[PDB]
């Protein structure tokens, strides 16, 4: 079931990335953002299948 | 547990309430997680038992 | 050894009963004592109630 | 769960796009290795459609 799991996300995550491509994308890092840590957000960016327009 | 509870029930009580979960825990479901689960913590003596404890 | 095809199913090859009649393979001659809730337990979950009434 | 993960393969075959994956690579280049010669293997990383995080 995990492994099902994991192959859900990660098709989202590449049917996401590469939908909003053109888009301009925008990460709040903080206690209340997107992520919790700086490191965190950048572990995010570099997984992206395509890069966006600008983040 | 037939005339009056155990420690074990307490202490998962109290944890339950701190609003920890061992089975789904982060989008991954383990029945067993050797983790989060409540045994193989209060085994460990994790901080949050030893709080338990305390209080 | 052979993986299961990406489909898993379940079977027990070994059970413990099959049918009305008992397999050999396991061992009944064991008794194990069973804890069941008790009335502190029915005072507790009244208790949880009470505390989620209390929070509302 | 067997239904789920037919679902799954059934639209990964049907979209193509989301098989594509930046994990990290090594090309191993030799008689016996991946690819027959150094420049098959720097065309065939050309091909790629998604650069992955390292090869």
């Amino acid at each position: 079931v995990n492994g099902l799991a994991d192959d859900i996300q990660k098709m989202k995550d590449t049917y996401e990335a590469l939908t909003l491509s053109n888009t301009d994308v925008t990460y709040t890092v903080g206690q209340k953002g997107d992520f919790d840590t700086l490191n965190h957000c950048f572990e995010h960016i570099e997984d992206l299948i395509v890069q966006p327009k600008s983040i | 547990s037939k005339h009056t509870t155990t420690l074990y029930e307490i202490i998962e009580s109290e944890l339950q309430r701190l609003g920890l979960n061992e089975f789904v825990n982060n989008d991954r479901i383990h029945f067993n997680d050797s983790k989060h689960a409540f045994m193989q913590k209060m085994l460990y003596f994790d901080d949050d038992v030893k709080q338990i404890v305390d209080h | 050894m052979y993986i299961n095809n990406g489909r898993i199913n379940y079977n027990n090859e070994y059970g413990y009963r099959r049918g009305i009649y008992r397999e050999p393979f396991y061992s009944d001659n064991a008794d194990y004592n069973t804890n069941s809730k008790s009335y502190y337990d029915y005072l507790a979950r009244f208790n949880g109630f009470i505390f989620e009434l209390c929070d509302f």
